[PDB]
């Protein structure tokens, strides 16, 4: 039951499915009723009522396979809290775009934007794949 | 009731190795045999047919008479 | 001779959890701010 | 190579105190009747301005900043030649 | 006996998204923040000369 | 030049940057093969309840995952040499042009015949023409004859530039007392954008490299006039 | 290497060793998980006889999760195991854990 | 003789991307020439070909200097 | 007391501390710098200033990163801390010296924030190349304000360096083998021989830089003869060597918490991990070209250091392939460190492939001083270098501290980390290609989504860090201490509890012969 | 001259819990506090150097 | 691992204001320089 | 040629140095400097060995050239066994 | 009380006041080249010296003294100067690979020739011959040092490292002198940078070494050393070795070949 600090160099109890059988009992100390159970238990186990089975199983491990094996709805927090702090972020985002960042270029306005696509065209940029390419010369229009 | 019929007790983690490295495999060909003909071919192709019946000095023309250099008007 | 144990191999207390928080706070803190003066710093030259 | 000595018996301090005063010191003393032989002031090269020579890219922490550590008036020019 | 994750795991995962999806979407959307998207399909190109 | 929302390379206007373009093509085919293989296989190791924790005996399978990628090398760097060869092969230029970097802008000198020579500074975004590109223009442009050989030459009067044009291919290191060669072919008339590629200082970010790539005989009459 | 009746022989032997002790049940079993199988049911029967000889009627129940375990996600392994051991179970009034109640989380 | 010059030819001694040499060599074998030619009282015009050579390929600041200093007397290179 | 204790300290354990309490602060100064370098980039515009201000944040950052932060943590922290444990060693060979190495950090740490205060830095790139580094171009404190810092950091490291080969070849137990080591160990011990041999070089190199600035020398200005190139192939012989330097430990580590978490005793195929690690370290010294590939060298050397650096590629994917078979077969257990070493795997991977499309010098033309390359080392480094070293901290907190972190917490960490991270780096692959030029301040208007999304990124990293912060102060808060560590009898390190008595292995372990 | 180290193996075996750098005696002490004093001084006019420093002074 | 619960509890709103110390000691001052760069740019 | 004057370590060693000189002399390892040789391992025949406490580590490497090490807490009393191989060892105090 | 053989060391001001002398001579050489004094350098080179003095100081009190110096301590101290040894030799070889990219390739504006136009080598038959056959033979003098302290000779031992220390001297007041008649200097080009930086940071380890050597005829003075224990004999004897080698791969290169 209770596991010391300073016990640390002692063999000591885990519940692990690869280690079926730890090296000391879940529980050492017997009480009058558990030392009579551990008696009974050197006779034929078909003696045993279901209860006294389960308190052997409960004396000699903690958990059992099924238990120790158990799922959780811990990924739930997890996956919720991740997205509240990339949440939070967004709002660090807000406040710079807010307090820190200036106007950006003219050269990002509607109308330059424009011009600068048509001069793009023009040079044909990219004609052979990127970005000329996807312009129809011929229709004077994006192709479809 | 009848009896359960003895099933395959050894090796399994082995002979799910087995079977899903060789769709680790398999997967890679399907995919190679896509990305060559989606992107790579796709890419040939594009060059290949730009240039096929390019003309120059008509490109250059065009570039020309939308005013786009220093050294011709 | 020294203390031994959780809480006492290291050079900081961990006796308060608030003097803690206030000394790590100053301690990342400290970190943190200083490229920031120091780009401050910079500005305020030329 | 062995050497053109001797002995090998065994390297012993007696052996290295031989060699000590038998062939290093002597060597010693060679090369230090050849070197006060060879002394005396070689001639002053003729000063021509090299601008990979002379380097000045910073002043010197000492001095005028304008002389090197070791400088040496007889054979040392400055940028500006020799000192007068 | 329940756990923090029982308890409050649904809460905390559809909050989180929420939360997460909303400020997003505002932060992208609503601020000014240029993008700089494609021209293709997009832009009409103008007379610049 | 760089187009929006861009994810590859710059269209190749020379060549050389054609085969460049293939190979990386083929040289990530493999990368994506490998990230996809490894990223199955841990998935693969990671979903399963069954076990098998004793000693696993190595060397059989360590002659798969040596030999494997040994020859995996051998493919990547067989086309990688030949393209390295073929940059490097004699072709006979028609011209040599000289670029001399400085902080910040870049200076040029056609000198196979007459001695022409000029500053190349970027246009301030104050100063752009409707449709000009911000960071990139240049006042005055490095007009080249189009489908010839030409011998780029490339140095410094300062500390090091470098002077790059993707879309041909080309990065070039600016050294001081160092003359640096590489050849310049342009399949295509236009204009041919690229930006100082070593760390220089405080206009590092703005000393662009403008192409202008026109024929032959609109070359030498632009000459001409430049001196 | 060994066949598998070898290997299976060698455990069986193991576990069957009249005066075994607490630390070799524990040993053997321990290391026979990490394999990749799931034990025979000879191997099982002997290493439950062993637990007999021992007094342990909880590493009994433990062993018998440990199939189970081993399998992983071929259910049809521990329910075949089971109907092998009846007769061992039914001797050594060895409850399995969905009798005790053990198979609960 | 072979003139319709363009520019200076491949060179097999400088076959590298480092062309500094080229530039350098041909300079001095122009200077060099041209003092031989003057030595002897002969035609200059012969050197003409290493100075088409590094006119093409060296930098105007390199030649400038270089000239700057043959004439200073501090050219380390031999003529 | 406490003077003596942390002042004068002779004690592995508490050296090590020493160690992780200056990288992790030099941690919180790496990342401001990172996060000033993506506002600056955040949107198109000048934020800050000019390239010079904007460089100096940039040079500062990797310096930082990489020498007060990554080296201080993995070799003077991890390695002071585990690797006398992992031998059963008493202390360092020279516990004295060892105690030297820490305190000329802060030292080199004063040196680097002077040059920044002083002057107008040194907006040099971390390579510190002239002649932007030199007296005309930097005249001023800074530069040489930034080679004494390395000169500081440079014998921290060789002596560091000295101490821990003499402790691993010479503190074993008399019946263990160099062969008997736990990997960690081995990966310690080869980082330590990369050090002794690199920083000798770096140091010649920056000592010629600071005469050429200071006593008018000329190794590196043609005027007098000399050649910005020499002073390249001195930094760069030691440069790439770093870089092995910097992964090593984080191999190592790895190793320790792939095995730990899939409930092995030993990592697969343990001396095809040594072979890869010492192969790894060799090549490491025959490659250092590949960062001049544009300078204008001759083809075939081209063509060897192509080839040279490509090989690597061969132990390394050893250790990747033995990492995964490591995890087959294991009781996977999903603890926070396993997802740090699980990150670390695949995103280590994408870096060195990327690594490997560089290496291909005619394809390097093009992507040299570009993004790409940014790309590249950024996922080896803070999804690979990080990533370990964050699994190494997470696994070993309870040992150092005695005291657990609440796993739900270091699982949030790690995902927003991963999210934050990944965002950050993989659109700039994108800026490389697309011919984004690396230490600028502002970019042509057609690179500005990915620098956005690249902004955004960082960010996301930054609430990551200060979650951290936290995440540590809960655990020193809470006071859950340890009680049992499994898998003991393969883990030495463990044996002794946590933390560990000042004084362990005071009587040395039995180890037979037979 | 004469083997003395019988004498100095006493001296610095005393079981008197000095550290070995104080265990000679006085002349320690003060050698260690004046290389203390000398390095803690140094260091604050080192930073006041670089307080200095870190502004012009056209 | 195993460990003893905690020795000296931290609640859900300890942690609270722990995680908001933390993050405003980042913020606060970079929040500052930041907000201000216009006032440094003017200098 | 050839005197004395300059001290033997018998005359001269002195602390932890000399102890170490002496042992060896007796053909004694009272600071572990050798590798103990392994006996049978039975428990029978157990591995013995010697502690100045009442608990020290082993490190059993379970075959020759096996890479991995076994580390364990041995404690006086009855004689223990390798968690991997099962040799047996026996703490012997003082 | 342990039952290993290692040496636990007392806690130390040491390495603290190490580290903050390295601080004051670096921070003292910025303010030497860049703000005209040399106050704080020159108390970083004494606080160097006074930490390096009681450092030492303290390892001969916890050998010779107190006997913490076992066969498995001395071994590690033995690997600990061959690994500090290999660290100076890549230091050297740096400024070995910066002469010979200069020497193999000269520029143009060295007149593209080794040596470079206006550049009056020494002659390396005089002074750097006798330098050689001086390192050389103060090499042949430390063996015999050696051999006397291992087969118990007080007098033979003091004599040969007595010599061996004289001929170090000599070798530094022969480059001093060479220094000075050199008609050469550092600033003389990538020439006068190499040969001057090279054998600058030789002619420092020789006094670095000769240093060592006097701290070892000391210790010998005053009986320390036995016949079976003299490590710090047998270190300062490889350090010795060591810029022997130097020397002549200096002599060889520099002198020699780029005369
Ligand atoms: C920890 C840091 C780190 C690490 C480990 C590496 C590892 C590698 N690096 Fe990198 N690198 C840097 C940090 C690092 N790098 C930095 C900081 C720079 C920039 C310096 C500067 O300029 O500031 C840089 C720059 C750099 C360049 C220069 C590009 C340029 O400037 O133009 C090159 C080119 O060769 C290179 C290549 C490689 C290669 C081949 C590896 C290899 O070691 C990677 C090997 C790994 C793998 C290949 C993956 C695992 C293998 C398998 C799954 C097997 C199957 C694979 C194949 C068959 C390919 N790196
Ligand atoms: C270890 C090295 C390292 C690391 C981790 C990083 C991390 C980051 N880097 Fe950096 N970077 C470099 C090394 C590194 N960098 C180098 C060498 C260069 C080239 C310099 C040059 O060009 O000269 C560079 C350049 C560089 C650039 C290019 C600048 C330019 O070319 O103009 C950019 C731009 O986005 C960038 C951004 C970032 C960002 C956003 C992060 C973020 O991922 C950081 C987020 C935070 C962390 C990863 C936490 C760090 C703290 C800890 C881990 C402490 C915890 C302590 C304990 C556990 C004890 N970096
Ligand atoms: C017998 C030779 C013994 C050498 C003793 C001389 C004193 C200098 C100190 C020695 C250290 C050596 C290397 C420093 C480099 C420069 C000195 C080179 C040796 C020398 O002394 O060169 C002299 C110039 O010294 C000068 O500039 C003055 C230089 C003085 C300032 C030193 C600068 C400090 C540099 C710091 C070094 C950093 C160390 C890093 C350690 C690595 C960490 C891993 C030559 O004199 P000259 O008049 O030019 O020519 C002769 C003309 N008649
Ligand atoms: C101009 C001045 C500025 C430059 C600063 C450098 C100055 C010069 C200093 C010269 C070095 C002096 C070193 C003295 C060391 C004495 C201590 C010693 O030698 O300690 C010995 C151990 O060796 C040990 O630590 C081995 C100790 C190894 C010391 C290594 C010395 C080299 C340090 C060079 C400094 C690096 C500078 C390099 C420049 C790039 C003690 O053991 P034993 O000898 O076996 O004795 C025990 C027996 O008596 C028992 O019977
Ligand atoms: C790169 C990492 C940085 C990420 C971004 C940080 C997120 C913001 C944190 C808050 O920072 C605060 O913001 C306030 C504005 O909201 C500022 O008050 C400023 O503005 C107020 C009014 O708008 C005035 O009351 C104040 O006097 C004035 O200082 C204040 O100084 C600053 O500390
Ligand atoms: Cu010019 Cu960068
Ligand atoms: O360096 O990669
Ligand atoms: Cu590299
Ligand atoms: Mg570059
Ligand atoms: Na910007
Ligand atoms: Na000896
Ligand atoms: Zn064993």
């Amino acid at each position: 039951s209770v596991v010391k600090s300073e016990d640390y160099a002692l063999p000591s109890y885990v519940d692990r499915r690869d280690y079926p059988l730890p090296d000391v009992a879940h529980v050492k100390n017997l009480s009058a009723s558990q030392k009579a159970l551990k008696e009974k238990e050197k006779a034929s186990w078909s003696s045993l009522s279901i209860d006294e089975k389960v308190e052997l199983y409960r004396l000699k491990f903690k958990e059992s396979f099924a238990e120790m094996n158990r799922s959780t709805n811990e990924w739930k927090t997890v996956v919720g809290a991740a997205m509240f702090f990339i949440g939070f972020t967004a709002l660090l985002l807000i406040w710079e775009k807010h307090y820190v960042y200036g106007p950006i270029p003219h050269t990002f306005e509607e109308e330059w934007v424009a011009k600068q696509t048509k001069r793009m065209l023009d040079m044909k940029v990219a004609p052979i794949q990127g970005f000329s390419a996807k312009w129809d010369y011929d229709k004077n229009e994006w192709k479809k | 009731s009848t009896a359960l019929a003895k099933p395959q007790m050894r090796g399994l983690l082995a002979r799910r190795l087995r079977f899903h490295i060789v769709g680790a495999f398999m997967v890679s060909l399907g995919f190679a045999t896509f990305y060559k003909f989606a992107v790579a071919e796709k890419r040939k192709k594009a060059y290949a047919d730009f240039y096929r019946n390019y003309d120059s000095m008509k490109d250059f023309e065009e570039m020309r008479k939308a005013g786009i250099f220093q050294s011709a008007k | 001779h020294y203390e031994e144990g959780p809480g006492k191999n290291i050079p900081f207390s961990v006796e308060n959890k608030w003097r803690l928080l206030a000394m790590m706070t100053l301690f990342f803190g400290s970190g943190f701010a200083a490229p920031f003066f120091i780009v401050r710093h910079q500005l305020l030259k030329k | 190579a062995s050497a053109a000595k001797g002995d090998h018996g065994g390297t012993g301090a007696r052996t290295w105190r031989f060699l000590t005063f038998g062939l290093a010191l002597p060597s010693v003393a060679l090369c230090t009747l050849n070197s006060w032989l060879h002394s005396g002031h070689r001639e002053r090269p003729a000063f021509i301005p090299y601008h990979h020579l002379r380097i000045r890219t910073k002043p010197f922490s000492w001095g005028d900043g304008n002389h090197t550590f070791f400088h040496n008036p007889r054979v040392n020019p400055l940028p500006t030649g020799y000192e007068k | 006996a329940p756990d923090f994750h029982d308890k409050y795991g649904n809460a905390v995962l559809a909050s989180g998204a929420t939360f997460c999806v909303a400020v997003w979407v505002y932060m992208a959307t609503q601020i000014g923040i240029e993008w700089n998207p494609s021209p293709v399909g997009r832009v009409t190109p103008k007379e610049w000369r | 030049m760089a187009y929006p929302m861009q994810l590859g390379f710059q269209d190749a206007t020379s060549p050389i940057m054609e085969e460049l373009l293939h190979f990386h093509d083929h040289t990530l085919m493999i990368v994506f093969l490998i990230s996809s293989l490894v990223l199955y296989i841990i998935s693969l190791m990671l979903t399963t309840k069954l076990t098998h924790t004793s000693t696993m005996d190595a060397q059989e399978v360590e002659t798969i995952w040596t030999i494997l990628p040994a020859i995996i090398l051998i493919l990547i760097a067989l086309p990688s040499l030949r393209i390295l060869y073929m940059m490097d092969e004699i072709n006979n230029p028609s011209l040599t042009v000289k670029t001399m970097g400085h902080q910040w802008y870049w200076s040029y000198e056609y000198t196979d015949y007459e001695d022409l020579s000029f500053d190349s500074y970027m246009i301030p975004t104050s100063e752009l023409k409707p449709g000009e590109l911000r960071l990139l223009e240049v006042d005055n442009r490095v007009v080249l004859p189009m489908e010839m050989t030409i011998r780029m030459l490339v140095s410094s009067e300062d500390v090091l530039h470098s002077w790059a044009v993707p879309s041909l291919g080309l990065k070039t290191d600016a050294i001081p007392g160092r003359l640096n060669q590489t050849t310049l072919m342009s399949s295509r008339p236009g204009l041919y954008y690229g930006q100082c590629s070593e760390i220089c200082g405080s206009n590092h970010s703005f000393m662009p490299i403008v192409l202008e790539l026109v024929p032959l005989k609109y070359f030498e009459k632009w000459s001409a006039s430049m001196l | 290497h060994e066949t598998d009746e070898e290997f299976d022989a060698r455990w069986v032997t193991y576990f069957n060793k009249p005066d075994i002790d607490a630390w070799e049940l524990r040993k053997g079993m321990n290391t026979l998980v990490g394999y990749d199988l799931v034990p025979e049911p000879k191997i099982i029967d002997a290493a439950l006889r062993a637990c007999r000889r021992l007094n342990d009627f909880a590493s009994a129940v433990r062993i018998l999760e440990v199939v189970k375990d081993k399998a992983g996600p071929h259910k049809e392994i521990y329910p075949y195991v089971i109907q092998e051991l009846r007769p061992t179970l039914n001797e050594l009034g060895i409850s399995t854990p969905e009798e005790l109640g053990l198979d609960k989380v | 003789k072979i003139k319709n010059y363009q520019t200076a030819p491949f060179d097999s001694r400088f076959p590298n991307q480092n062309q500094t040499r080229n530039c350098w060599q041909n300079y001095l074998d122009f200077h060099r020439c041209e003092k031989a030619m003057t030595a002897k009282g002969g035609d200059v015009s012969v050197c003409e070909w290493y100075r088409r050579v590094y006119k093409s390929l060296c930098p105007i600041s390199w030649v400038s200097t270089w000239d700057d200093r043959r004439a200073e007397g501090t050219f380390p290179g031999k003529i | 007391m406490f003077i003596n204790r942390w002042l004068f300290s002779t004690n592995h354990k508490d050296i090590g501390t020493l160690y992780l309490l200056f990288g992790a602060w030099a941690g919180m100064v790496g990342t401001a710098l990172s996060l000033l370098i993506r506002a600056e980039l955040g949107q198109p515009g000048t934020l800050l200033g000019d390239d010079q201000i904007y460089n100096v944040v940039v040079t500062a950052h990797a310096f930082v990163m990489i020498f007060f932060m990554v080296m201080p943590i993995m070799i003077g922290g991890f390695g002071n801390w585990l690797v006398p444990l992992m031998i059963g060693a008493p202390d360092m060979a020279f516990p004295r010296m060892n105690n030297m190495s820490f305190w000329l950090l802060p030292p080199s740490f004063l040196l680097l924030l002077a040059s920044s205060m002083v002057e107008a830095g040194a907006g040099t790139g971390w390579t510190v190349y002239p002649p932007l580094a030199g007296n005309l171009a930097h005249a001023g404190a800074s530069v040489d304000l930034t080679i004494f810092s390395l000169h500081l950091a440079g014998v921290s490291s060789i002596l560091g360096a000295i101490n821990f080969i003499t402790t691993i070849i010479n503190m074993k137990p008399p019946a263990m083998s160099q062969y008997q080591t736990p990997l960690f160990v081995w990966s310690v011990m080869i980082t330590a021989v990369l050090l002794l041999l690199s920083l000798p070089v770096l140091a010649a190199g920056i000592t010629m830089l600071l005469t050429d600035r200071n006593l008018n020398t000329t190794f590196f200005d043609p005027a007098g003869g000399g050649d910005p190139i020499l002073y390249q192939h001195l930094f760069w012989f030691f440069g790439h060597p770093e870089v092995y330097i910097l992964i090593l430990p984080g191999f190592g580590m790895i190793s320790h918490i792939v095995t730990y978490y899939s409930g092995k005793k030993e990592p697969f195929g343990y001396m095809g991990m040594v072979w890869a690690m010492m192969s790894i370290g060799f090549l490491g010294f025959i490659v250092w070209a590949h960062h001049m590939f544009t300078v204008g060298m001759d083809v075939d050397t081209r063509a060897y250091f192509t080839s040279a650096t490509m090989i690597i590629a061969i132990p390394t994917g050893v250790k990747v392939f033995s990492w995964l078979a490591t995890l087959h077969g294991g009781n996977i257990k999903w603890s926070p460190a396993m997802m740090w070493a699980l990150g670390f795997i695949f995103l280590f991977t994408v870096g060195g492939l990327t690594g490997i499309v560089l290496a291909n010098s005619s394809l390097d033309i093009v992507l040299h001083d570009t993004y790409y390359v940014v790309a590249h080392f950024h996922y080896v480094l803070s999804m690979g270098a990080v990533f370990a070293i964050m699994g190494g901290f997470v696994h070993w907190f309870p040992l150092f501290s005695g005291y657990t972190l609440n796993d739900t917490w270091a699982k949030i960490h790690f995902a927003i980390m991963f999210v934050g991270v990944n965002m950050t780096f993989f659109p700039q692959h994108f800026l490389g290609l697309s011919g984004m030029p690396r230490r600028y301040s502002d970019y042509p208007d057609a690179y500005t989504m990915w620098n956005t999304i690249s902004s955004m990124g960082s960010f996301i990293s930054l609430t990551a860090v200060m979650l951290m912060v936290f995440i540590i102060w809960e655990a020193f808060a809470s006071k859950r201490e340890v009680l049992t560590v499994d898998l003991t009898t393969t883990n030495l390190e463990w044996l002794n509890g946590c933390p560990p008595p000042y004084h362990t292995f005071e009587e040395p372990t039995y180890v037979n012969l037979k | 001259f004469e083997n003395r180290v019988a004498e100095k193996q006493k001296l610095f075996q005393e079981d008197n819990g000095l550290p070995v750098h104080l265990k000679g005696g006085a002349t320690d002490n003060i050698l260690y506090r004046v290389t203390m004093t000398l390095c803690l001084g140094g260091t604050l006019y080192s930073l006041y150097c670089l307080g200095w420093a870190s502004f012009p002074h056209k | 691992i195993t460990a003893k619960p905690a020795k000296t509890p931290t609640s859900p709103k300890e942690q609270a204001i722990g995680l908001s110390v933390t993050f405003l000691s980042f913020l606060l001052p970079a929040g500052w320089v930041l907000y201000h760069l216009d006032n440094y740019k003017k200098s | 040629a050839s005197g004395g004057g300059v001290p033997t370590d018998e005359e001269q060693a002195t602390g932890l140095e000399r102890e170490v000189m002496l042992a060896a002399r007796k053909g004694q390892d009272p600071y572990n400097i050798l590798a103990p040789k392994a006996t049978s391992g039975t428990k029978e025949d157990p591995n013995l060995v010697p502690s100045i406490t009442n608990k020290r580590i082993v490190g059993c490497i379970c075959e020759e050239d096996n890479s991995t090490v076994i580390w364990f807490w041995l404690h006086k009393g009855e004689a223990q066994r390798c968690p991997s191989c099962g040799t047996h060892y026996k703490l012997v105090p003082h | 009380h342990q039952t290993h053989a290692y040496h636990m060391v007392n806690p130390s001001p040491w390495p603290l006041t190490g580290a903050l002398s390295a601080l004051l001579m670096t921070s003292g050489l910025t303010m030497w080249f860049h703000f005209n004094s040399m106050t704080l350098l020159m108390i970083g080179l004494t606080t160097n010296m006074l930490t390096m003095y009681q450092w030492w100081r303290d390892v001969i009190r916890e050998s010779t003294f107190q006997g913490h110096h076992t066969p498995a301590v001395q071994k590690g101290l033995r690997y600990g100067m061959i690994l500090f040894i290999i660290s100076e030799v890549l230091f050297f070889t740096g400024f070995f690979w910066a002469f010979y990219h200069s020497s193999l390739a000269p520029t143009p504006e060295l007149g593209g020739c080794w040596p470079p136009t206006g550049i009056h080598p020494l002659n390396p038959l005089e002074v750097p011959l006798l330098n050689t056959s001086v390192l050389l033979a103060s090499g042949v003098s430390i063996t015999w040092a050696h051999h006397s302290l291992m087969e118990g000779d007080r007098k033979h031992m003091l004599q040969a490292l007595f010599i061996t220390i004289t001929l170090g001297v000599y070798f530094t007041l022969l480059q001093a002198s060479e220094y000075y008649e050199a008609p050469f200097t550092i600033s003389d080009g990538v020439y006068g940078s190499t040969f001057f930086v090279a054998t600058g940071f030789h002619g420092l380890h020789v006094i670095i070494g000769s240093t060592f050597l006097i701290v070892c005829f000391f210790r010998q003075l005053k009986f320390h050393f036995t016949s079976n224990h003299h490590f710090g004999f047998e270190a300062a004897a490889w350090y010795w070795h060591f810029v022997d080698v130097v020397w002549l791969f200096l002599y060889v290169s520099i002198y020699w070949w780029g005369s």
